[PDB]
């Protein structure tokens, strides 16, 4: 019937999470806020700016929260494996 | 019964070839059918969007004709516009990936007439249907930011803070790299309102206080931010955090202009 | 030659519902195929497929013995493996166990010398999977006996497949003692590249064994790994290791919401996991009124499996303890009956706590 | 360049040719490659060109002996470590997962209304593959329904995941029903769309094809050039040499009705084609002087705080900086803790 008919298609795709990150699971605050401890004490430090820190597992906590957590424990809060910095920035 | 037009709609679909010359002929016929009194007007437009989404029409004149069809709806009275808008979205639904641009424009138009009629719940639902992430087309960042704020604002006026917070969370991922200064100001106004709605009064007070120092906004809007900051600080939870903010508000000279300043000065002096 | 491609393409171009007509048209193909070629492999596959449709059972097994002469060097290993995997798969849906059973014994005879190490390994492992779903625990043991004399590293990947098979086998037998030994037996291998479903059975049993033993900080990470791998590949058991991950997180003294990672957030509103996500939100930010109400409502989703009903007594006590600690923080002298009201327990049990 | 050459050797070895080496000798030559591999002083660079070579090998299904691929990465993992082969392990697992995914999708198709074409897709993964969506493309009307179907299958199975299709790396097969005989050609998605545009009419201009497929100028020009090389699209002036013909958006290219190529398996889808280190060292030594004893993770965090705000350095570069500073006897490891540094000036 049709002049040209397609019989086989071999596509390639890329799956990604719909929400990259929506909450810092340490202070329970949102990613763009000032990490709770650095929220109440609104003076400086925000200069350093609570830029998020991405681990190897790509979990993306606040840098203040993850650094404060790393002082005693060396395990990621969620997957409970070794924590290793991989990325830093927005 | 006067339906002597619908027959040639299907007849032209099965012609020898569709070109640009025939596309312009539809304008003349459409321009007279629109200029009609009653139900006879509705039938012509209803079948126009039915016989166009068909596979028999190539997607080279169909896309151009669909956006031209939708651009003539705002001139049409909104009572009929609501009915036709729902129908075309249902007919495009089987094949959405092809018309990933016409759907967005139609839902924006439908939401605009819904909000003007004071229906916040239904207007918000329409704007959700727009695929802004799960689509093949990459939209502009300012477009996604603007749409998210509209959804959050409509949910706030619906008194549904849980849904409004979710969409303002999606909008806060694009502020840092966005370049529209007005859009950044507009986001913080909606974010502060969301925090106030969620009964996070002390956090909203900080945002309102910072927003009150913006030289971009007008003087009248600057005082409105200060008024909301004063009310939120008073309504917040007493403690070390709230007491520190109370001292900051007392230093402000503009705080004396409000009728709720006497209460502010008593709570400042531990009265 | 170009003629070989044209001859093969003509046969598939015709639907040829009439049988025995293509057979004379493949004698041409074999004569035209002088050297070893990939087109010969495809020709044999098609005639087996066509003949199989109109029964005639004694035909496929004769051509199949000719077929393993192509896996040697005629074609690649991906193509040959895919052909075998596809053929054995879609014929099992039609039941017909006897025809499939006679095939496995005959293929093993010649495949044992054509492709020795890897293809025979995966065919044997697939055969073991058939025995498990039909629950025939009377002949799977001899297969594992053969696999016993296969290692004696550099063979870590193959070792994980059989170890996972044994764990899935003994799990149905409720053999907890052998499960602990098996889980440690697989922990030594650390240079393998397994499918993300093999590392979803040894990891799940590791979390389960930790739960029974009494460790709650090791079950949390094991169940997270089991859920992560089950989520990527597969489906059914995904919403069982997430529920166990939640339980293994509340028994660990909680902290950090389990439904905040990227993997677990989409399933937080699942109709099956709605009971558990409400439980965590009540456990953290301790409040007894909402926590008990959830337990009372759901007798069909929480107090059913032994892994939650047995560990529900360790809970309902950690939350009461944490409520007690926070309540008595500002007081210096507090009545015990007052504590009883705030904990919804009688006076006698408050003193014991 | 020698590492690159060794890796291209690896590529041949595993890829695919007319002759397939036996599984016994395939690992034998792989062992020899690992004999020289440990002699290589720099290991980081080898993974750089091995990632893109492997990705092209697997995404096109051009790999030979995928079992040998698993053992190859298995040998690498125990050689340098997990971190060195973590990215490549993701690539192999994505192929295995998607192969299982295809089998379930076919079963789902039978229980519902079947499609009209044999559809297979490799899902891959975002963040681990060098590929990225770079060319805009309009989905053909014939390849849309199946598209939507698969999306549904990927929405009921996996929730919260969004697909980003890569039409640049997607191939396919197209049958013909108007030639002298029944042909079956193989072409990419772009060529398939261009050739399916001619389904309803005879001749189109270049602009009429650009505005119908929404492909960008350079890729569209290259695709038209290769299609003209296959003499499938014939220009008005036959005697003009195709290579030197200058293409403009006014030529009326028409489908060659009288195509009479002898081969019925025409394959027209043939492939084409220092200062910062000193800054990191200075930051590390300053942080070590400020904090006399530190852990590796805390040192990494401090370096990211002080210095990464400027140019966002890569973590392996910082690790190499730590190693070279250790060699310069600027900071020493402490016994009893594997990851602990003390500033020994
Ligand atoms: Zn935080
Ligand atoms: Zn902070
Ligand atoms: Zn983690």
């Amino acid at each position: 019937k049709k002049r040209f008919e397609v019989k086989k298609w071999n596509a390639v795709a890329l799956w990604a999470w719909d929400i990259v990150v929506d909450n810092c699971a340490i202070c329970r605050n949102h990613i763009m806020d000032l990490c709770i401890e650095c929220q109440a004490n609104q003076a400086s430090a925000t200069s350093e700016e609570c830029t998020v820190a991405w681990g190897v597992c790509n979990h993306a906590f606040h840098f203040h929260c993850i650094s404060r957590w790393l002082k005693t424990r060396q395990v990621c809060p969620l997957d409970n494996r070794e924590w290793e910095f991989q990325k830093y920035g927005h | 019964m006067a339906a002597a037009v619908r027959q040639d709609l299907a007849q032209l679909m099965n012609s020898s070839g569709s070109h640009k010359d025939l596309a312009g002929k539809y304008r003349q016929i459409l321009e007279k059918a629109i200029q009609l009194s009653g139900a006879e007007q509705l039938e012509a437009l209803k079948a126009f969007v039915e016989a166009m989404v068909n596979e028999n029409v190539s997607l080279v004149i169909s896309r151009q004709l669909l956006t031209d069809f939708c651009t003539h709806l705002p001139n049409l009275p909104d009572s009929t516009a609501k009915e036709i808008y729902h129908f075309t979205l249902e007919k495009i639904q089987p094949r959405v990936i092809s018309f990933e641009e016409q759907v967005a424009s139609i839902r924006q138009h439908l939401a605009s007439i819904y909000e003007k009629e004071e229906d916040w719940r239904n207007a918000a639902q329409v704007l959700v249907g727009i695929p802004l992430e799960t689509g093949q087309k990459q939209y502009n960042v300012d477009y996604k930011l603007e749409t998210y704020l509209k959804i959050a604002r409509l949910y706030l006026e619906d008194d549904d803070p849980v849904q409004a917070e979710a969409y303002i969370n999606r909008a806060s991922l694009l502020q840092n790299e966005s370049t529209n200064e007005q859009l950044q100001i507009h986001y913080k106004v909606c974010y502060a309102r969301v925090l106030d709605y969620r009964r996070k009064f002390i956090e909203a007070a900080q945002r309102y206080n910072e927003l009150s120092y913006k030289t971009i906004v007008h003087e009248s809007e600057r005082l409105e931010a200060l008024k909301h900051a004063l009310h939120c600080t008073i309504l917040a939870s007493a403690g070390q955090q709230r007491s520190r903010m109370l001292a900051t508000l007392f230093k402000d000279e503009r705080c004396q202009q409000l009728a709720a300043y006497g209460i502010l000065e008593k709570m400042y002096l531990d009265r | 030659n170009v003629d070989l491609e044209n001859q093969y393409y003509n046969s598939k171009a015709l639907k040829e519902d009439d049988p025995k007509a293509a057979l004379s048209s493949f004698q041409k193909v074999l004569e035209l195929e002088g050297e070893k070629g990939e087109w010969g492999f495809k020709a044999l596959k098609q005639m087996i497929k066509i003949n199989f449709k109109l029964t005639n059972f004694p035909e496929m097994m004769n051509r199949y013995k000719q077929l393993l002469t192509y896996i040697r060097s005629a074609v690649t290993r991906n193509y040959s493996e895919k052909s075998i995997n596809s053929i054995l798969d879609y014929i099992s849906t039609s039941k017909q166990m006897d025809l499939l059973q006679e095939f496995y014994e005959t293929t093993l005879e010649a495949l044992k010398d054509a492709k020795n190490d890897r293809l025979w390994f995966k065919t044997n492992t697939k055969l073991g999977k058939l025995y498990l779903e039909r629950e025939e625990y009377g002949k799977l043991q001899k297969i594992l006996r053969q696999l016993h004399q296969s290692c004696q590293l550099k063979k870590g990947t193959q070792l994980l497949e059989i170890y996972a098979l044994e764990i899935q086998m003994y799990t149905a037998q409720k053999n907890n003692k052998k499960l602990k030994a098996l889980y440690e037996q697989s922990l030594h291998i650390k240079s393998a590249i397994p499918h993300p479903l093999i590392m979803g059975v040894i990891r799940e049993c590791g979390g389960k064994m930790h739960l029974r033993e009494g460790e709650f900080e090791k079950a949390h990470t094991d169940f997270f790994e089991a859920f992560k791998n089950y989520d990527e590949s597969g489906s059914p058991r995904r919403t069982t290791c997430l529920k166990y991950l939640v339980l293994a997180n509340m028994l660990m003294k909680s902290g950090i919401n389990p439904f905040d990672s990227q993997e677990a957030k989409p399933y937080k509103n699942d109709p099956e996991i709605l009971a558990m996500t409400n439980l965590v939100s009540a456990y953290q930010n301790n409040d007894i009124t909402e926590f008990e109400k959830i337990l009372k409502t759901n007798h069909s989703n929480i107090m059913d499996d032994p892994f939650i009903r047995e560990h529900i007594e360790e809970l309902l006590r950690n939350i009461r303890t944490q409520v007690l600690i926070k309540l008595i923080k500002p007081y210096t002298r507090i009545h015990i009956p007052f504590i009883s009201k705030e904990l919804n327990i009688d006076v006698a049990d408050v003193e014991s706590l | 360049k020698s590492p690159e050459l060794l890796a291209r050797y690896c590529d041949s070895l595993l890829k695919k040719s007319s002759k397939n080496p036996e599984e016994a000798e395939l690992e034998d030559t792989l062992n020899q490659v690992m004999v020289v591999f440990k002699y290589i002083e720099d290991k980081d660079v080898f993974q750089k060109f091995y990632a893109k070579m492997l990705a092209k090998r697997l995404v096109h299904q051009n790999s030979a002996s995928d079992d040998a691929e698993a053992s190859m990465i298995s040998k690498l993992k125990q050689a340098c470590g997990f971190e060195y082969t973590s990215k490549l392990q993701r690539m192999f697992q994505d192929i295995g997962v998607s192969k299982d995914l295809n089998e379930q999708f076919k079963k789902h198709l039978t229980n519902s209304e079947p499609l009209d074409l044999d559809f297979s897709i490799q899902v891959l993964s975002s963040g681990s593959w060098p590929f990225q969506q770079s060319c805009t493309f309009a989905l053909p009307s014939e390849l849309e329904r199946s598209y939507q179907r698969f999306t549904a299958f990927y929405a009921s199975r996996h929730s919260g995941r969004k697909l980003t299709w890569l039409y640049q790396l997607s191939k396919g097969e197209l049958v013909t029903n108007c030639f002298k005989n029944r042909y079956t050609l193989q072409a990419s998605t772009f060529q398939m769309a261009i050739l399916l545009q001619y389904n309803t009419e005879d001749a189109y201009t270049v602009q009429q094809l650009t505005d119908s497929t929404q492909i960008k100028m350079d890729i569209l020009a290259q695709v038209l050039q290769i299609l003209l090389k296959s003499k499938l699209l014939v220009l008005e002036d036959e005697n003009a040499n195709v290579d030197e013909v200058e293409l403009k958006p006014d030529t009326l290219i028409k489908l060659y009705l009288g195509y009479k190529n002898k081969k019925l398996r025409v394959n027209i889808n043939v492939p084409m084609k220092e200062d910062r280190k000193l800054l990191i060292q200075a930051a590390i030594v300053r942080i070590m002087k400020m904090r006399k004893v530190l852990k590796h993770q805390q040192l990494l965090g401090e370096v990211l705080t002080q210095l990464s705000s400027r140019f966002k350095p890569r973590v392996p570069v910082i690790k190499k900086c730590i190693d070279i500073l250790i060699e310069k006897e600027y900071l020493e490891r402490v016994d009893g803790e594997k990851d602990t540094y003390s500033y020994l000036a």
